[PDB]
């Protein structure tokens, strides 16, 4: 079944209070398993998941270099991006990178990631071939002829491929026992008095795994009138939450039901009150 | 594995 | 550039009881820029130790943190996340309701 590994690095300039704040954080699927945090007084890229912590020191030495490696970059191109954008000086900016490897059943790469972004919007992006960039404007499209020059494309595209996936794949050995578990939710419904005329119905999905999921109501068998459904949410333990609440008429309460799709369920609950 | 940026912006 | 305000949930790991300890969660997603200050409070005084993950962000760019906190839920004892953004010109507080 498919996986995933990620980072997502962030630098935040702090003008006339030091150098910028730089973090990297690493997920494989919907687990954070690594982070290197600049604020530290010797900082170092670090386990955040049990399962990585027997990994030896040349792993956390290779890895803390490269990550210094980028926060100089971060610095560079955070003062680049403000000229590029003819940016009044001084104010905090941002630049942030996401990148890593998808595999479906099929250990062969199946997505690859390499974008970037400043001040929190689109700046440059790896596109899908793995060969071509995407600019998000006139001043990213400098960058663009300069990564087209060097060829950056097809050396990203080796990391992409070989040690990217290369890595997934020991991660999900590492930590197989958790990262390979499936939790199906919980589901159930409360009744909520909401006046003479109405009720809320909540529909809830609790302590779940991986946290994708579909939780909704309908009305008849048909879908489904205002509807609040809340961003799923971590419930820290590994697990995820979602709830899915919808007002309705009193005396009505038995037409209305709520639907549950997971990767964990055999079968999609329906809940009726 | 993380892998760092190779070219300036 | 364009700020964007944190959206907030307040709740508890487990469905919460009465007497039985438990875990606070303030969940804040969505926000940028990426500075952000979270406290948790009970009955309006601030929770003395508090963890925050790591910070990291969303497909979208946006940036989001889990702080949490332990705590047992009585009849009386009112919890809440209190937000300070610079796209909110006040800080927001968002009470812990058990039904969430």
């Amino acid at each position: 079944g498919p996986h995933s590994l990620r980072y997502f690095v962030t630098a935040v300039s702090r003008p006339g209070l030091g150098e910028p704040r730089f973090i990297a954080v690493g997920y494989v699927d919907d687990t954070q398993f690594v982070r290197f945090d600049s604020d530290a007084d010797n900082p170092r890229f670090e386990p955040r998941a049990p399962w990585m912590e027997q990994e030896g020191p040349e792993y956390w030495e290779e890895q803390t270099q490269r990550a210094k490696s980028d926060e100089q970059w971060f610095r560079v191109s955070l003062r680049t991006a403000q000229r590029y954008y003819n940016q009044s000086k001084g104010g905090s900016h941002t630049f942030q990178r996401m990148f890593g490897c998808d595999v479906g059943s099929d250990w062969r790469l199946l997505r690859g990631y390499q974008q970037f972004a400043y001040d929190g919007r689109d700046y440059i992006a790896l596109n899908e071939d793995l060969k071509t960039w995407t600019a998000a404007d006139t001043a990213a499209l400098i960058t663009r002829r300069k990564w087209e020059q060097a060829g950056d494309a097809e050396y990203y595209r080796a990391y992409l491929e070989g040690e990217c996936v290369e890595w997934l794949r020991r991660y999900l050995e590492l930590g197989n026992e958790t990262l390979l578990r499936t939790d199906s939710p919980k589901a159930h419904v409360t009744y909520h008095p909401r006046s003479q005329v109405d009720v809320t119905l909540r529909c809830w999905a609790l302590g779940f795994y991986p946290a994708d999921i579909t939780l909704t109501w309908q009305l008849n068998g048909e879908d489904l009138q205002d509807m609040e459904l809340v961003e799923t949410r971590p419930a820290g333990d590994g697990t995820f939450q979602k709830w899915a609440a919808v007002v309705v008429p009193l005396g009505k309460e038995q037409n209305y039901t709520c639907h549950v799709h997971h990767k964990g369920l055999p079968e999609p609950l329906t809940l009726r009150w | 594995k993380y892998r760092q940026v190779a070219s300036h912006v | 550039m364009i700020q964007k305000t944190p959206q907030i949930q307040v709740y508890s790991r487990h469905p919460p009881e009465n007497g039985k300890p438990n875990i606070l969660n303030c969940y804040v997603t969505q926000f940028h820029p990426p500075h952000i200050e979270i406290q948790m409070l009970k009955n309006g005084k601030k929770i003395p130790k508090v963890e925050m993950s790591d910070m990291s962000f969303s497909k979208d760019w946006s940036f989001y943190i889990l702080a949490h906190t332990e705590f047992t839920p009585t009849e009386t004892d009112t919890y809440a996340c209190r937000v300070k953004h610079d796209s909110m010109a006040e800080p927001k507080t968002v009470y812990w309701d058990r039904d969430m």
